[PDB]
């Protein structure tokens, strides 16, 4: 009645929704790698290298928790690339790397995918595709020094610009005009290298900068950094809502057939959906359906006449989810009848239903005709003896309504 | 010397299983039927590197032991060493340089440590980040590749961290390998039953990989296919305008100590130079900077007809109205830009200029 | 450069014609697609992959779920209209008799036969051998079955040998089947006898021409191009569909729940709303091209319809419409998603070149044939009917009169005898 | 139930037609669906962004009515040419065609108009009371054999 | 012809050759229709002189 947005509705059989095999429980399964990342090793670090020569430690091998960073007051500037920092202590990573130098802060806005600028020139290039967080901070209380601190470099001249990634210690003179340089300084001719002198009383934009910068591993390949995110039983043959480090999803968890080989994380399919997992507790391949859907097609007598009613699950066998079950899908509150009438309200594979006394809508093997045997002989001939006229109709449609559709009235009112 | 790679340039493109299933994957691979070089223990030469390499070495007994990457290999700027015993490896990225005609008797930065069959132990760069893949194979002609197809059974596939143009493999001292660069290429893989890799296709080898990999397909039905279209890239670049070599005033200008009441804007004209736009868009002074119909970071690539630098005071609150399609005082009665605005804005606070000592 | 034929010229002149001597009853094979697959999709589980979080930004493109679905169910709706109008125009499912006295025509290649385990007849469970997810698409199955298809097809053919074309007409008057040969060679003006004085060998010819079809079928892959093709085109469709879920259309993932996972609701949802954008293009064009090519099948379907009516429940004026020839009957036989018709069809055969004259001047009245042509041997003259040589002697009964000689251009002397 | 074709000629129309209306009061994504909302709480340059889309959805909206459209206008001239066909042959002539102009044999026609269509009447001869008959297909009389004419 | 745009339109999978196999299918069909209206004659049939 809804779907049709009407109460009175015609005799037939119509479509209202989708139906799903709903969920029963969550699932969530992360590798059991109980020890501590060591952020204080990065953040709260002793001494911090230069911009010209930033320093990258891995991450590896362990449980760690972001929030712990991104709710704190520390922190002058936190922008993240290809994911969310609200949402980190939900995913899992092949590794984390954290890259570390100090700037000065008018030089923060270079730490950015892709960027220009005597930095992002020719000190820290970062990726174009970037996926990670870029963590930036004034330390003026630790890094700056009456007198200047001369501790820090950057590298002012370069011959081209540095691929992502690209990384340079070397301390040639640049050569700035047609004079060559031959290993000494001059005129056209000068160190690579600046020094920041920072002076505690300087400007804050020219004040010292740590930042930290996290590059995510985060690849569908094995995993050995995961947020603090606990882990459940396993289920198979059911389903259920689920999650494997940190790819979500909700299926029929099932045992498999695969082998994959030693490298491969997640199996897909041809719509690059996930159709397998190796459990990362278990190493065992686990394989993936959705959980078994159709069309809910509703068969009814005209609302009128009753209000008795019955409903094809198309497809579907009713094992997957009066009632019975056909090639057309499994059909409930339909009657099954051995006579065979014609064909009211079709519903597939020679079946039809229709609504009879004990009252309930009927299902039956359709009738193709009345059977009759012709009295051939090859002697035999059969010749009218009368004739009735008759007067067929037949109806043709010939045209339909003009309208024509101003296009900009319709758009732009 | 050369010798015909034939198909053997494959490796699984991505840590995913697919099985029963053709896939359409671009990426650096050794195109098929190209030219590999060839040599033989009597030799090491340095090489270059070019976007990546596939390297392949039949030999009896671990004869081969590892290689050298670098730019220079002289300790004026980094290079990548490794060492292996089969795949158990040693590496090191550093200044370092071992003796200048490498081989084993039988400052760094990063550091990780782990015929019936001639082997097919076979290698390949991107970037700095070795794939290693394996196969036995029986053998009778030691000069060349075998023809039979087969991304191998797969060994090590790690990323690092560094920078390479050049390289040189390592030998035992008290053989036969194969050198081929990798190009861009689109191919089509395919996986069996069992997700391993049993054949593909070099959509750049001939018109018909090119209809194969057209269609989505190993095999073709009789008929005509449409597939591609003659076209041709530019071959060289020409420039041209009438030529200068003046360095434009933006350096005087911009530290220029007097300024201009809005109602009457200066269009101080600009023409006629070579310019830099980096030295104004990282200038931190500018309280704010915008573009229109340009990017600031693409500035230092283009060309003019005329420049011109409307300039002007006004009051903190105003900066809003400085851009196409504005509204308010100033835009609307003191400087109107256009709906379809070309060129920066380029502001900053002047508290410490214009509001003057006693007030102005 | 292609070759458009063989090079001939007709030996035309003013007096010259050819009659033919004998004929070969021709048998001929005709396919149609009928129906096609009814796929039908649910949008929403195409478009969201059951995300609540996508199908409440769905609801802000509004009905075209709606219409969508409503669309690709006219087109599968439909596909149980054609059928039942190409197929079932019988109104009584007819039987043969048990034994097979057709007069000489050996008909067990094409009635069915129970002794199979779908009760086809030899050529439909031959042709039956010729012809060859989970993202919310479905395939629906037809109305009716190939075993209710193939009873059609046999109560259209069994009406057929033992009725003829008065089933159409309205009953099934009984008639022995060389008569029923009889009169439909006297529609196309092959004097009857022709049959009966010949009726072995028409039986021999008829015979062989249904076996070479069997061998033609047992051997020929490209036979059933028209059928595959419609099947082909489904696939084809459907395969495109479904490898349009992995493209990124500029979004940061092609997968859903990898957004989902990695962003927070406002960074998610512009990713969301442009991967929505490419999956509804994607849908709305496999709707529009599937519209098409139903209307496209329609046009199939209701050709089907008129040579069912006009080739099988009767016998046809109109050239080469039921296959080329002369058209004496045809025999309907079902095929996957189409329908195949045997037309058999008299083709005349060994000419003979005569003299001929338009008119005979007797007792200075003019005389023409009533039926058929005055002919030559060369020193006799005889009146034949058009379309097979028989030389009757030329009287005052086989022709008639209509004034003097002089009028006609070409006309001959020659006595007409007076029986 | 008995001018069927003919309703759903005139039913498929006025239901897109209320399809293509109704798609007015969707949102497209922006942050309203009714036009002055967006030229009224936003800023030129962040209305024009919103509108853009209210133009995307519209037009695509409009494109589908019209495709539609086309593709039933298709199916009207093919039925359009079967009429004045069954004018031509059913009405003007006698038909031999089997079941063309009604079943039964077809002895005439009459057009009778309608809304959007014909209909016509075909009056057909049907043969009844059969009798059966013993039958052969030729006499032999003096050694001769005669068929019938 | 530019790169750039070439790999941005990758990224909507297969309208851009899903297209060519619509248009070349129109194409093929006009060869068919001239095909069947003409070609229904076997041979190469030409007249007498006079
Ligand atoms: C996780 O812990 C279980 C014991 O509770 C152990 O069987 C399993 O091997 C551990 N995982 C790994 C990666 O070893
Ligand atoms: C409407 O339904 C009633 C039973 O509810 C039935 O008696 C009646 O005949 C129906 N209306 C018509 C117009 O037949
Ligand atoms: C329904 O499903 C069961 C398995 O759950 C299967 O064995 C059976 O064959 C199916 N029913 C029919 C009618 O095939
Ligand atoms: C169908 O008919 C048979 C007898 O012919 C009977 O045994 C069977 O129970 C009937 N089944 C139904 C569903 O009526
Ligand atoms: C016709 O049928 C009779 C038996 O009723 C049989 O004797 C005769 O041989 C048959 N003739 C033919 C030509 O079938
Ligand atoms: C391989 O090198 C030879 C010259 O030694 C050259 O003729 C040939 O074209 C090269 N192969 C290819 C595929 O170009
Ligand atoms: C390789 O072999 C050498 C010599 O025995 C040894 O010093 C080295 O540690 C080995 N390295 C690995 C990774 O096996
Ligand atoms: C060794 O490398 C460091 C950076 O890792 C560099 O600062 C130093 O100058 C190098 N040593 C020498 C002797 O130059
Ligand atoms: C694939 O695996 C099956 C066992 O599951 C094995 O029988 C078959 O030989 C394998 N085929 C290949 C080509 O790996
Ligand atoms: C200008 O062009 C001429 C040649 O056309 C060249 O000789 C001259 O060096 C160029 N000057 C500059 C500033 O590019
Ligand atoms: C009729 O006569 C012409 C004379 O050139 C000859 O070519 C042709 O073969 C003859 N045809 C027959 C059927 O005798
Ligand atoms: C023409 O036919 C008659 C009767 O069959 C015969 O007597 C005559 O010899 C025939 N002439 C020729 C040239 O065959
Ligand atoms: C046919 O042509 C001949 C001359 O070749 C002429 O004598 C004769 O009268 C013509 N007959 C007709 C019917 O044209
Ligand atoms: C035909 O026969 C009559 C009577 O024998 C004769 O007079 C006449 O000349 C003949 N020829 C023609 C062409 O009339
Ligand atoms: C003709 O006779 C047979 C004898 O069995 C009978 O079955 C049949 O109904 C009769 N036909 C008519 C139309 O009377």
């Amino acid at each position: 009645k809804c779907t049709l947005k009407s109460f009175t509705v015609e005799k037939g059989i119509y479509q209202t929704s989708n139906f799903r095999v709903q969920p029963t429980e969550s699932i969530v399964r992360f590798p059991n790698i109980t020890n501590l990342c060591p952020f204080g090793e990065v953040f709260n670090a002793t001494r911090f290298a230069s911009v010209y020569a930033w320093n990258r430690k891995r991450i590896s091998n362990c449980v760690a928790d972001y929030s712990v960073l991104y709710n704190s007051a520390s922190f002058s500037t936190f922008k993240c690339y290809g994911v969310s920092p609200t949402k980190l202590n939900d995913l899992c990573f092949t590794n984390v790397y954290a890259d570390s130098f100090v700037i000065r802060g008018d030089e923060v806005r270079q730490i950015a995918p892709g960027q220009t600028g005597k930095i992002a020139d020719y000190n820290y290039k970062l990726p174009d595709d970037f996926t990670g967080c870029v963590i930036a901070w004034n330390s003026n209380n630790l890094d700056s020094k009456v007198g200047g601190n001369y501790n820090y470099l950057f590298r002012l001249f370069r011959k081209s610009n540095l691929k992502p990634f690209e990384r340079d210690i070397s301390t040639e003179i640049y050569q700035a005009g047609s004079t060559p340089c031959n290993g000494v300084e001059g005129f056209n001719c000068y160190f690579p290298l600046q020094s920041y002198g920072f002076q505690p009383t300087n400007g804050v934009g020219y004040q010292p900068y740590r930042v930290v910068v996290l590059s995510f591993e985060l690849l569908h390949a094995p995993a050995t950094v995961c947020g603090p995110k606990k882990s459940t039983n396993l289920v198979k043959n059911k389903c259920v809502n689920f999650n494997f480090n940190g790819l979500t999803g909700t299926g029929v968890l099932t045992e498999s057939n695969k082998k994959f080989l030693p490298f491969q994380q997640f199996g897909r399919d041809i719509a690059d959906t996930t159709d397998a997992v190796r459990d990362p507790q278990t190493l065992e391949i686990l394989d993936i359906t959705p959980c078994s859907f159709g069309g809910v097609s509703v068969i009814t007598p005209g609302t009128n006449t009753s209000n008795q009613v019955a409903v094809l699950y198309q497809g579907v066998n009713c094992t997957e989810v009066n009632v019975f079950q056909t090639r057309a899908g499994c059909l409930i509150g339909a009657e099954h009848v051995n006579n065979s009438y014609e064909c009211d309200i079709p519903i597939g594979a020679g079946i039809c239903a229709s609504y009879q006394t004990s009252q309930s809508v009927i299902a039956y093997t359709m009738s193709l005709g009345a059977e009759n045997s012709v009295a051939y002989s090859n002697n035999s001939i059969a010749i009218p003896t009368n004739f009735t006229i008759s007067v067929t109709t037949e109806i043709l449609p010939v045209s339909m309504t003009k309208t024509s559709v101003d296009c900009t009235m319709y758009i732009c009112g | 010397a050369y010798t015909n790679s034939f198909t053997r340039g494959v490796y699984y493109p991505d840590k995913v299983f697919r099985s029963s299933v053709l896939h359409s994957t671009q990426d650096l691979f050794l195109p098929f039927f190209s030219n590999v070089t060839w040599f033989h223990a009597i030799d090491n030469p340095v090489l270059p590197f070019n976007d990546g390499v596939y390297f392949a070495s039949t030999e009896k007994s671990n004869i081969i032991r590892g290689w050298i990457f670098g730019t220079t290999l002289d300790s004026k700027t980094q290079s990548l060493l490794i060492v292996n015993n089969a795949t158990n490896v040693v590496i090191k990225v550093c200044e370092f340089q071992f003796c200048n005609d490498p081989f084993l008797g039988v400052n760094c930065t990063f550091e990780y440590v782990s015929f019936k069959n001639l082997r097919e132990f076979v290698f390949k760069n991107i970037d700095g980040y070795f794939k290693i893949y394996s196969k036995h194979t029986p053998i009778n002609l030691v000069r060349d590749l075998p023809q039979g197809f087969s991304a191998l059974e797969p060994l090590v596939d790690l990323p690092i961290g560094i920078n390479i143009t050049r390289f040189q493999t390592l030998l035992a001292l008290h053989a036969a390998y194969y050198v081929g660069y990798l190009q861009p290429r689109t191919f089509l893989l395919k996986y069996n039953e069992n997700g391993t890799i049993t054949d593909a296709v070099d959509c750049a080898l001939d018109p018909l990989s090119e209809t194969k990999c057209t269609l989505k397909s190993f095999t073709v039905e009789k008929g005509i296919y449409q597939t591609s279209n003659f076209r041709v890239q530019p071959t060289e670049s020409i420039v041209r305008f009438p030529n200068i070599t003046n360095l434009c005033p933006f350096g005087e200008v911009f530290n220029a100590t007097r300024f201009a009441s809005v109602y009457a804007w200066n269009r101080k004209r600009i023409s006629n130079c070579v310019a830099d736009y980096s030295v104004l868009y990282n200038s931190a002074s500018f309280s704010t900077f915008k573009c229109y119909g340009v990017s600031p970071t693409k500035l230092n690539d283009l060309c003019f007809t005329n420049v011109y630098a409307d300039s002007f005071v006004i009051r903190g609150d105003e900066v809003r109205q400085i851009a196409p399609g504005q509204t308010g005082k100033i835009a609307d009665y003191n400087y109107k830009l256009p709906d379809d605005f070309t060129g920066c804005v380029i502001a900053w606070n002047s508290n410490n200029l214009d509001s003057k000592v006693g007030g102005n | 450069t292609m070759s458009l034929g063989a090079e001939n010229s007709v030996a035309y002149s003013n007096n010259s014609i050819a009659i033919p001597t004998n004929f070969t009853i021709s048998v001929t094979t005709e396919i149609l697609p009928v129906s096609m697959t009814k796929t039908s999709v649910d949008c929403t589980m195409y478009i969201c992959g059951d995300s609540t979080e996508c199908s409440n930004l769905l609801l802000q493109y509004g009905s075209f779920c709606t219409q969508l679905n409503r669309a690709l169910t006219g087109i599968a709706v439909e596909q149980d209209k054609n059928t039942q109008e190409v197929f079932a125009q019988v109104k009584q499912i007819y039987k043969t008799p048990p034994i097979k006295d057709f007069g000489g025509f050996n008909f067990s290649q094409i009635l069915p036969d129970p002794s199979k385990p779908s009760k086809r007849s030899f050529i439909e469970d031959l042709l039956f051998n010729k012809v060859t997810k989970f993202n919310g698409l479905t395939v629906l199955p037809p109305l009716l079955t190939d075993e209710m298809i193939a009873q059609y097809t046999s109560a259209l053919l069994a009406g057929t040998i033992t009725s003829g074309w008065t089933f159409g007409a309205g009953a099934a008057l009984q008639i022995p089947f060389a008569m029923q040969m009889a009169y439909r060679f006297n529609g196309i003006g092959v004097t009857q006898n022709v049959l009966y004085e010949n009726q072995k060998l028409i039986a021999n010819q008829f015979n062989s021409a249904i076996g070479k079809i069997q061998d033609s079928l047992s051997s020929t892959a490209s036979a059933l191009g028209k059928l595959q093709d419609v099947v082909n085109q489904n696939a084809q469709a459907l395969n495109t569909l479904v490898k349009q879920l992995s493209s990124n259309f500029g979004a940061i993932s092609s997968v859903l729940n990898d957004i989902l996972s990695r962003l927070d609701k406002v960074e998610a949802e512009v990713q969301i709303d442009r991967l929505i954008t490419g999956r509804l293009q994607s849908l709305q064009t496999y709707v529009t091209q599937q519209l098409i090519r139903a209307a496209e099948i329609r046009a199939s379907a209701n050709l089907a319809a008129t040579k069912m009516s006009e080739c099988v429940l009767g016998q046809s004026k109109r050239v080469d419409f039921c296959g080329k020839g002369y058209h004496l009957m045809s025999f309907p036989q079902s095929a996957p998603h189409g329908v195949v018709f045997l037309h058999v069809t008299y083709v005349p055969a060994q000419e003979k070149n005569f003299t001929t004259a338009p008119a005979i001047c007797h007792d200075g009245k003019a005389h023409f044939p009533r039926e058929g042509v005055f002919v030559s041997n060369g020193t006799h003259w005889f009146v034949t009917q058009r379309n097979f040589y028989e030389p009757q002697i030329i009287t005052t009964d086989n022709t008639f009169v209509s004034g003097n000689c002089d009028v006609v251009i070409g006309i001959v002397n020659n006595t007409v005898y007076d029986p």
